[PDB]
């Protein structure tokens, strides 16, 4: 039959789509974690700068 | 005959003038500036940036201290206060001395200042 052909045609597209769309929902979850990570790394860098500078200022004053 | 070769370097906190062209030991390097441009600001800008880094050679900044001895002359009323501003900002005025003969201090005192 012609109908036994057709059911294999949907079940084929509808797995490719759902693997593509779990390869976007994975990729985003990665890039966002590495984003979140880097936005606290940069937060680390700032704190040092502002404390190293500050201690020198208060020393020179005294 | 009492003068030796350069064998060390300093770091002014900048890229292009310390990477591409190393400012060495006892080097005499002039900075030709223009007119209509503020010489004075681009100067003191690099003041705080400059903290030496001979780290990579195996020497400290205790055997290379950061001593700014500055002698200008004939400087504007703004600029003469804009200088002291940079210094007093963050700690660097308890390791340096200023001298700067105002544009309203006589032309005789100009010369001896240095």
């Amino acid at each position: 039959k012609l109908e036994a052909i057709l059911s294999q045609e949907v079940e084929a597209e509808i797995q490719a789509l759902l693997q593509e769309a779990e390869a976007k929902a994975e990729a985003v979850k990665r890039e966002a974690e590495e984003k979140a990570k880097a936005l606290l790394q940069a937060r680390e860098r700032a704190l040092e700068a502002q404390y190293r500078a500050a201690l020198r200022r208060a020393e020179s004053a005294g | 005959v009492a003068r030796r070769k350069p064998e060390q370097f300093i770091q002014t906190g900048i890229s292009t003038i310390d990477v591409m062209n190393t400012l060495v030991r006892g080097q005499k390097l002039p900075i030709f500036s223009g007119s209509g441009l503020p010489a004075n600001e681009i100067a003191a800008q690099i003041a705080r940036q400059a903290t030496v880094r001979p780290d990579l050679s195996g020497e400290g900044e205790k055997e290379e201290p950061f001593a700014v001895v500055f002698a200008a002359m004939g400087i504007t009323q703004r600029e003469l206060s804009y200088f002291i501003q940079e210094f007093e900002r963050t700690g660097a005025l308890s390791r340096s001395v200023l001298f700067l003969n105002k544009a309203d201090d006589p032309t005789i005192e100009r010369i001896l200042t240095p």
